[PDB]
């Protein structure tokens, strides 16, 4: 689903800013 | 997952922090 | 120099695309 | 890490794949 | 409300480009 | 507001310019 | 300066996220 | 038609990454 | 075109290469 | 050449908004 | 300003929040 | 090309329009 695909792109950017030096895991 | 949680409603800072790898 | 904070933002967008359904860990340091 | 490798030189798509969780 | 949240991100990206050194006012009300 | 005006139909350049602080 | 321009694009997307319903004035000068 | 506008924004970034030095063409619907 | 092909179902990297200008 | 790569990502997003219905070719060379 | 503070070093979300219009 | 023109000094909207395919 493309709508999910577009949402996920914004999610990973938010995780990048929120998590800082910790980094994050993105698991769809 | 984060998709069902955060693409159907707006996730707050606290909710997004759950996915950090500290 | 390369602003590593800005570059990282693009890296995680690129991993999102490349990795597809695999997903990824992002470990800056 | 990926920052040291891919923010000093451009990483190809194949090289970015190195960092996926496949 | 996610549709408007994702659209708003692209909005401020557009305002940033359109407004340049004037800056801009983002008020979602 | 700007979300109501610009996220149901794509806003023109002129509409976006309303929000600049020139 | 382009470096400042690219940085500002990321700053406003970050402010969009952080500021939420308050929104923000982006005032580069 | 907001949907297609948002989709296109992401498509262009993806083509930028995928196509490398070949570049790409973007023609909206 | 790419919008018809890629804005409802996700286009893979391989499919997106169809729209490169090589 | 990393900074040029980062810059080009932002350029194609700006072209996408600027060019509207016309579309555009991105030709890194 | 925000460019001087946040483009020469990383500003956290908390530092960025000072620039909101609450 | 557009990279040489637009990646050290900021290009205006009018400068970017020259690269469109109208
Ligand atoms: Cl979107
Ligand atoms: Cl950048
Ligand atoms: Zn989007
Ligand atoms: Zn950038």
């Amino acid at each position: 689903f493309v709508n999910q695909h577009l949402c996920g792109s914004h999610l990973v950017e938010a995780l990048y800013l929120v998590c800082g030096e910790c980094g994050f895991f993105y698991t769809p | 997952g984060i998709v069902e949680q955060c693409c159907t409603s707006i996730c707050s800072l606290y909710q997004l922090e759950n996915y950090c790898n500290c």
